[PDB]
């Protein structure tokens, strides 16, 4: 499906890139000196990368698992994100209105 | 229906509720719409109404028009052509249902809008709250209710501003008529009651003015019943019955408004003149075949998504506003004129006249020019609303909330007034003439001539042969001031003679204040002694050679005993006081000899007289030869004591004045009120211009480009250790002067308790 494709599109280049920003500072700029907070290197256990503009999900790669919230109120359902962490399931859940 | 007071939108999409007016009622109606959308792609698709189309972008299109029910139910929530393939981005998306019909319909107009097309006197009703005091009023009733000497006070206040205004009144009485009774008030529940008992006594035929500037605007809207047709707007009584009264003359005011706009009379603001213009300009650019970039959402330019993107031109669009203000100090024996100037940014806009990537659409400027000189010929047969809406123009250039605002638009038209102002400083010279000082609101010029009773036809002559070449065709030039003799070195630091002495120093304000007045008395005896010099060469007929002899020897005499004063008192309890420096904003540097202080400032003032440098150079010698300082010793070189921190292109909304303001440098009632009227600014508003600045520099700071710190060639890679002709590379933006930045930052913050920006200031570090 389209929306899994381009899910694990993102989150395989941001781990693979391992840098929460990959574009140039022309593009995202960066303040010099906490562009070492941005870099990943010792990949993250758990990644709550909230991304506007893509489906909700929950990926594993690599051991990371990353998951994405998305916008809060969205076609008529408010919604949210339960991650256990000792278990490292993540039940979505959401709210007609 | 053929005319309409209000659109709004129903909860279903694409569908609005409107009200209507015909055989002299209102009605109910409802409209359904479509959402035209553009779209663009670098290949074909058309599977699906959807059509292929031709319009210039904002700096393969096809146009595509849905009901919004359907858009919504695709575009969100299918795999469709509104997800990838190829889309480069939708434009139009953004603007509202209604905000399609109030360009597309007007008040001169379910229901479907694909058929639609292209005497007020009936009854008002009055909510207005002035947060405890939610107010009430009819039109067509006889008592006021207001919620939680009030009896006495509110009919004497009401016969007494009744009588002030009885004429004012009897001319709109038609529109809205007067003396009657009175009430003052979980308590909320009155709002929903009273709201209520109107419905039940006007279903409709009635019309409600909500609010006044303490707004309480959307809550209001959760009270009261949200089904009525609006007018929104946005022992101290007074201002209450006040604005009772004024009532008619705003309905007449508003019905001039949308008669000249063709917008319906709720949907409106009397509060921002921008969003007329935005409706009207929008009109145009459309019935001129450009894509819109109107945007609802955000202030930026709704160019699809690219601008949700950080973008170094851009940003530099955004950061960038100074004018290159000029100041030729010296000392002027020549008459000088001090020439105002507005409708710079009017004149400019119609004077006016990819390769070039942050320019404005050339196609949507020329609709803006047109567009400008059509206002300008109604306000030349004096539209009172079109007048109105010339002199707003330059709000709405540069407001980020006008719905069609866009940057490239406001620097587009900025950089033309710089250059604008450069070719009037051209003409003013090609003219013979010399300027002192030149900004966006002024003109100082050295006239060469020597006397105001000989120049005033002269003068006029001048400033007529400007306004004749059609460059300037459209400016206010006035002769604001005539100086008989000026000394200068900036708009803060001046004294001359006006044709009658006038001295203003911040210099002054630096010096300790045992000094303030002596500082004051000696620039009272140079004046004289230059006017006497002046005098005497043109009764004897550059003309101030000697003037220095007039008081030379006094000023010694003077400086000797102020400095045995100085080692008798400035140790003692008893006189310390009026030897401490003052802190002051931008106050630049320690200085620890303060009569040295005002001696280097008495000899500054005097070096900038250029024709005499040799005699105030030798005076200077022998009065800092009384501290034994040798002549050029760093210690006596005078250094400005202020530092400035402008904030740019500042705006009075009362007079639409854009003045860039000095928080250093201006007196402090020039930052806290206008220049040219005289109302107070808001202070929460000057503290977030402040922190938009400050911001402003910390981004420009990262952002900048690096510069090889020999060849001066700008780093064009991402990951050299140095230049290849062997030098290291340093800021454009060295990190030096921005820590002086944040330094006048936080002096200013501390002396004005500008509480906000202090915390700002704070948050940075901490
Ligand atoms: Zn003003
Ligand atoms: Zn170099």
């Amino acid at each position: 499906p389209q929306k899994v494709q381009e899910t694990r599109k993102l989150v395989k280049t941001i781990l693979d890139q391992g840098h929460l920003s990959p574009f140039l500072d022309s593009l995202r700029p960066i303040s010099w000196d906490l562009d070492h907070t941005l870099t990943l290197c010792p990949i993250p256990s758990t990644m709550v990368l909230c991304d506007t503009t893509s489906a909700q999900f929950d990926l594993t790669y690599n051991g990371c698992k990353v998951i994405n919230p998305g916008s809060f109120i969205h076609n008529r359902r408010a919604r949210y994100m339960e991650y256990v962490p000792s278990s490292k399931k993540t039940i979505q859940e959401e709210i007609y209105i | 229906t053929w005319e309409v007071l209000q659109y709004k939108d129903s909860g279903e999409p694409g569908v609005l509720e409107v009200f209507v007016t015909i055989n002299g009622k209102v009605q109910n109606i409802t409209f359904h719409i479509p959402k035209t959308i553009y779209m663009k792609f670098k290949s074909q698709t058309m599977p699906l109404l959807i059509e292929k189309s031709s319009a210039s972008l904002p700096n393969q299109l096809f146009k595509i028009t849905l009901p919004e029910s359907v858009f919504l139910e695709e575009k969100e929530n299918c795999t469709s052509i509104f997800n990838d393939e190829n889309v480069l981005g939708v434009f139009e998306g953004t603007i509202t249902p209604h905000q399609r019909a109030i360009m597309d319909l007007g008040a001169s107009v379910g229901f479907e809008m694909k058929d639609l097309s292209m005497g007020f006197s009936m009854d008002i009703g009055y909510l207005l709250h002035f947060p405890e005091f939610f107010s009430l009023f009819k039109s067509w009733g006889d008592t006021i209710t207001i919620l939680v000497i009030n009896a006495s006070s509110l009919g004497q206040i009401y016969k007494q501003m009744f009588e002030k205004k009885k004429g004012k009144i009897e001319t709109y009485s038609y529109l809205v008529d007067i003396n009657f009774e009175f009430v003052y008030f979980k308590l909320y529940r009155r709002l929903s009651q009273e709201t209520t008992k109107l419905k039940e006594e006007r279903g409709l035929q009635f019309l409600l003015l909500l609010q006044s500037p303490f707004i309480t605007k959307l809550l209001g809207t959760i009270r009261l019943l949200n089904q009525m047709p609006i007018v929104k707007l946005s022992t101290l009584l007074k201002k209450l019955v006040n604005h009772v009264l004024s009532s008619g003359s705003w309905i007449s005011h508003l019905i001039k408004l949308s008669q000249y706009s063709n917008i319906p009379i709720c949907n409106l603001r009397l509060d921002s003149m921008d969003y007329i213009i935005d409706v009207l300009y929008a009109r145009k650019l459309k019935k001129e075949n450009i894509v819109l970039w109107w945007n609802e959402k955000a202030p930026l330019p709704d160019h699809g998504g690219i601008q949700n993107d950080f973008d170094l031109n851009t940003s530099w669009i955004m950061n960038d506003s100074e004018f290159p203000k000029i100041n030729n100090s010296g000392v002027y024996d020549n008459v000088v004129l001090d020439v105002g100037v507005d409708n710079l940014t009017v004149n400019t806009i119609l004077t006016s006249a990819e390769f070039v990537h942050d320019a404005f659409s050339n196609d949507a400027l020329n609709v803006l020019r047109g567009m400008l000189k059509e206002w300008w010929d109604e306000a030349l047969k004096e539209n009172s609303t079109a007048d109105l809406l010339v002199n707003s123009l330059a709000s709405w250039v540069q407001n980020p909330n006008a719905k069609l605002f866009d940057g490239l638009l406001r620097y587009h038209v900025h950089n033309l007034t710089k250059k604008a102002l450069l070719q009037l400083v051209n003409e003013f010279s090609a003219l013979g003439s010399t300027i002192v000082y030149a900004d966006r609101n002024q003109i100082l010029i050295k006239t060469n001539k020597y006397s105001p009773e000989n120049c005033y036809a002269y003068s006029q002559y001048m400033m007529k042969a400007v306004r004749t070449n059609p460059m300037f065709s459209y400016l206010d030039l006035n002769i604001k001031r005539y100086w008989d003799l000026l000394i200068w070195m900036d708009k803060f630091n001046f004294s001359g003679l006006a044709c009658t002495a006038v001295s203003q120093w911040q210099l002054k304000k630096f010096l300790s204040p045992i000094y303030q007045p002596e500082f004051e008395d000696w620039m009272m005896i140079i004046l004289d002694s230059m006017l006497k010099t002046k005098q005497s060469y043109l009764k004897l007929n550059n003309s101030l050679n000697g003037f220095s002899h007039l008081f030379s020897k006094p000023l010694m005499k003077r400086v000797k005993k102020l400095f045995k004063n100085q080692q008798e008192f400035i140790l003692d309890p008893q006189y310390e006081a009026d030897y401490v420096i003052p802190v002051l904003p931008g106050s630049h540097l320690n200085v620890k000899n303060p009569l040295l202080e005002l001696v280097k400032s008495l000899c500054h003032v005097m070096l900038l007289s250029k024709s005499t440098i040799l005699e105030i150079r030798t005076l200077r010698k022998e009065l800092l030869k009384i501290f034994e300082l040798r002549e050029f010793a760093k210690v006596a070189e005078f250094k400005d004591p202020s530092l400035s921190l402008v904030v740019p292109d500042f705006l009075c909304e009362y007079c639409f004045f854009i003045s860039d303001i000095d928080f250093c440098k201006a007196a402090p009632e020039s930052i806290f009120s206008c220049v040219r009227c005289h109302k107070a600014f808001n202070q929460v508003l000057l503290q977030e211009h402040l922190i938009q600045k400050l911001r402003s520099d910390i981004e420009s700071y990262l952002i900048q480009d690096l510069r090889c710190s020999r060849c001066h060639k700008v780093k064009r890679d991402y990951m050299s250790a140095h230049c290849p002709c062997a030098g290291a590379w340093e800021g454009t933006l060295p990190r030096e002067s921005i820590v002086q930045k944040l330094n006048v930052f936080k002096q200013v913050a501390k002396y004005y308790g500008f509480d906000i920006l202090l915390s700002c200031i704070a948050d940075l570090t901490i």
